[PDB]
RNA sequence: AAUGUUAACUCAGAACUGAAACGGACAAGGGGA
RNA sequence: UUUGCCUCAGGGUGCUGUAAACAUGAAAGUAAACUUUACGAUCUGUUGAGGCUUAUCCCUAGUGGUAAAGUGU
């Protein structure tokens, strides 16, 4: 079987729990839950949101 | 006069009175029907609260706008931890009802089920069954003889083993299971192998079929009518508080009539829960039975992180419509469905594509554990 | 008078009532368990203890202490309630 | 029973009935002290003692009015009052006036300005 | 052409307003009223994306104003729910005026569009601007 | 035209920062036709 | 009501989130001596790590305890 990557996260994606948001310039956005979209509706940032791997992309800690 | 706005009235008279059970298990009305035609099988079986979820599927009803594509569905995973067969009850018809001719029981009985029948097993002389499980085989050909020329229906004692499970209480939960089939001289021979071992589903249960659930609701203790009926909220000016029922009656009849939705008991209350089709069969040991040929990864019936406020399972699987009613370690009847059915659903043949192994406790991150080790590797 | 090692997770035994009752709660559910471990209807908590666990206010009593306890043969019996402190109770399993 | 001697007690040290302090134990002596003076050699020997006003420093303003002095909070959002209920403006007027009649006062006595050019300034 | 129409989660009952985001020269479209409500004595009619939606123009060309039109509403702060394993939700409330018989009556919407209509009403997935 | 002792709380712009958020509690007009 | 239970602890799962310390480390820029020396919202490396986690979470023949047996028939 086939799984997506997010957007703002990047484990996969499993069929049966998710949810679905859009912005208004027609830009797809792809997510797990309200949780996984509440900072990034609330316009914030992955390279200070500490506890994904983001923050390890810009801290050079892989 | 009548009322300006006509409304339909708040909760259903057909569960009345909303009383607490006078038990625990979720006992049976009524079996499955049987037929001259049909040959001799089992009838129902039983279980603990197992598990409703989702399972990954695809439509292929002519016409919808989902077919091909993947849906979601959901329907629930079973438990059985082996009832162990024990008495055969037989009961004949009569103008008062059906009536008990004999019961007999098996040669040697467990102890959980003997725990059952005291209020303080760790006090007592365990003296329960002791001297009469050594009569002789004569007695026993004596009355079987009578049984199929004079009973109409046959049931089976049959009892839960909680020591395989993660409850407390040590008492097993006892309960007898019809046995149907077509004519009386084919049942003599089919009721004479199985009357002493445990219960492997596999004989009957089987894929495209239903099934049905019958359990006791979770307890909520006395409850307002607000809660209980779903009423209308009072305006917030109201003197003596607004979580009522303004008017219980009209002047006449001069009484408080029985349709009136009062405070009381809510929950815990005695449900069975219809038309669940049985759609797989599984195991509880075996590796590759949850999972299908499009995912083959490593996973089972295994839970993550514990059962919350059930611990975990290590009995068997199958695959079932529907979720069930009732709390944690509540005690689950199964029983068949009273007729199946013949439309495009009832003969429509199902099958998988994914099925969950995550925390189902909580919000977790992590679906198998050997991957949550893997993608994080050196760690504290 | 007996060798032992337990503590008293006093966070599950406060859990339930408001922040006015923590420590008095904390005080009652001590004695009971003293009285009910050592048998004795006669149970005397030390000052230093309700000390203690009203210094770090009435909200929140301490969450935990350990007991190791020892009665007195002084109806003829009485306990007088005492702890033991660490700085991590991580490990310190009971035994006697 | 110790409520005569607590209020006798609190007319010896001439402070409140809630100063008077004892030892845990030998807690009758005070029944035993039916006067004063038992209290007041108790006291000259140690065992009364008005209990010390608890610990109340200054520091944390006394270093943040140095540190207001040094500017992180000179923003425009920690005034409660109007400009004039801060430092009333008439008394800067009447300071501004008192100095400069002062200096007025003085460059005459100095012979530095002339009348002319005095009122005219 | 074929009436299967799906579940959605039900949000904007009536006398909500909401954007327009189409090019009918409308801002805003207050809703009076979701068709194929029935009859709940208190319940407030509230908008399905696959139903029309009367709704009043408050804000925009005087020849749209003072009327009730048809609005199917197309972007919705709520999360409505599908088969694909995940629901479908946005930040703002949107719709766009229609006639009656379904077909826009604009030419275009700036946002994202709701694809359940566009073949309810085959026109608009010709009128369909950009959709997600 | 100059250089020494000693007592304000008003302003200002550059930073960076901290969970793009702040008369942080208390106290304290809803406006318009 | 002694392959049980209570308790504690170990572990698990989580919850917020990186928990104390180190700093001739940076640390806006600040002040004191003849290049060095008195603060500084934080990060940086241990730190995707502490505190809490059943009281109605899960596992553990881990261990401390599990007590007097009164009433009716």
């Amino acid at each position: 079987v086939k799984t997506e990557a997010c957007s703002f996260s990047e484990y996969r994606i499993y069929p049966g729990r998710g949810q679905k948001y859009i912005a208004r310039d027609g830009k797809v956005y792809f997510y797990l839950s309200s949780k996984f979209a509440s900072l990034a509706l609330q316009k914030k940032k992955a390279a200070k949101l500490r506890w994904t791997q983001t923050w390890r992309r810009n801290n050079k800690k892989t | 006069s009548h009322r300006k706005f006509e409304r339909p009235r708040h909760g259903s008279l057909g569960f009345l009175p909303r009383k607490r059970c006078k038990r625990l298990r979720g006992k049976i009305r009524s079996f499955p029907k049987d037929d001259k035609e049909k040959p001799p099988h089992f009838t129902a079986f039983m279980g603990y609260k197992a598990g409703m979820t989702h399972i990954v599927r695809e439509v292929d009803k002519p016409g919808s706008k989902l077919h091909k594509k993947e849906i979601v569905e959901a329907c629930t995973i079973i438990e059985c931890a082996p009832m162990v067969v024990v008495g055969i009850v037989g009961y004949r018809e009569t103008p008062k009802g059906l009536r008990i001719l004999s019961t007999v029981w098996a040669n040697h009985v467990s102890d959980e089920f003997r725990r059952r029948y005291y209020k303080n097993w760790y006090k007592s002389e365990k003296k329960a069954f002791t001297k009469s499980l050594n009569v002789p085989e004569a007695t026993k050909n004596c009355l079987l003889k009578r049984i199929e020329k004079y009973c109409t229906v046959l049931r089976a004692i049959c009892h839960t083993q909680p020591s395989k499970t993660p409850l407390r209480m040590k008492k097993a939960h006892i309960m007898e299971v019809q046995i149907n089939g077509g004519s009386m001289k084919e049942k003599l021979e089919f009721v004479k192998e199985m009357l002493e071992k445990n219960l492997p589903v596999s004989t009957v249960f089987n894929p495209n079929e239903m099934i049905d659930v019958i359990s006791v609701t979770k307890g909520h203790g006395t409850k307002g009518v607000v809660s209980r009926y779903g009423v209308k909220r009072l305006p917030r000016k109201t003197h003596r508080g607004l979580r009522k029922v303004a008017c219980i009656g009209a002047w006449h009849p001069a009484r408080v009539q029985f349709q009136i939705p009062r405070h009381g008991q809510k929950g815990y209350f005695h449900r069975t829960e219809r038309n669940k089709k049985i759609y797989r069969i599984g195991l509880k040991t075996d590796k590759n039975s949850a999972s299908t040929d499009a995912d083959i990864t490593e996973k089972k019936i295994t839970p993550m992180g514990g059962f919350p406020h059930y611990g975990v399972v290590n009995e068997d699987f199958l695959l079932l419509k529907g979720c069930v009613a009732g709390t944690k370690k509540r005690p689950i009847t199964l029983r068949k469905n009273i007729v199946p059915q013949v439309s495009r659903d009832a003969l429509a043949q199902v099958s998988l594509k994914f099925i969950d192994t995550s925390s189902k406790i909580g919000h977790g991150r992590f679906q198998t554990s050997e991957e949550k080790v893997k993608y994080y590797g050196p760690l504290k | 008078p007996v060798t032992k090692f337990i503590t008293i997770n006093l966070s599950k035994l406060t859990h339930k009532v408001c922040y006015k009752r923590k420590a008095p709660r904390a005080i009652k559910e001590i004695r009971s368990i003293a009285g009910k471990l050592m048998h004795t209807k006669d149970v005397r908590l030390d000052v230093k203890l309700n000390k203690f666990i009203w210094s770090k206010g009435v909200r929140n009593p301490p969450k935990r202490v350990r007991v190791k306890l020892e009665r007195k043969r002084n109806e003829k019996m009485y306990t007088i309630v005492e702890h033991v402190m660490v700085d991590s109770y991580k490990g310190l399993v009971n035994e006697c | 029973s110790l409520t005569l001697q607590k209020r006798l007690a609190a007319s010896v040290l001439k402070c409140g009935k809630n100063k008077i302090w004892m030892d845990p134990n030998e807690i009758s002596e005070i029944s035993l002290a039916n006067s004063r003076f038992s209290i007041r050699k108790l006291y000259k020997e140690g065992l009364i003692l008005k209990k010390p006003q608890k610990v109340h420093s200054r520091a944390r303003v006394r270093l943040y009015k140095l540190a207001k002095r040094k500017g992180r909070h000179m923003g425009i959002g920690k005034r409660k009052g109007t400009k004039n209920a801060r430092t009333n403006q008439k008394t800067l007027w009447i300071k501004r006036q008192r100095v400069l009649r002062r200096l007025l006062k003085r460059l005459r006595d100095s012979k530095k300005v002339d009348r002319h050019l005095y009122h005219s300034f | 052409t074929l009436k299967n129409k799906m579940r959605i989660t039900l949000s904007l009952p009536v006398g909500a307003l909401i954007n327009c985001c189409d090019n009918s020269g409308g801002k805003n479209l207050y809703i009076i009223a979701v068709q194929g409500f029935g009859s709940c004595l208190n319940r407030l009619p509230a908008a399905s994306l696959g139903d029309m939606v009367l709704a009043t123009v408050k804000k925009g060309k005087p020849d749209l104003r003072k009327k009730v039109l048809n609005a199917i509403i197309c972007r919705q702060s709520k999360a409505w729910r599908r088969h694909e394993g995940y629901y479908i939700y946005f930040e703002d409330n949107a719709g766009v005026i229609v006639n009656p018989k379904g077909e826009m009556k604009g030419s275009a919407i700036t946002g994202p569009v709701a694809r359940e209509c566009a073949e309810l009403w085959p026109k608009l997935s010709s009128a369909a601007s950009a959709i997600v």
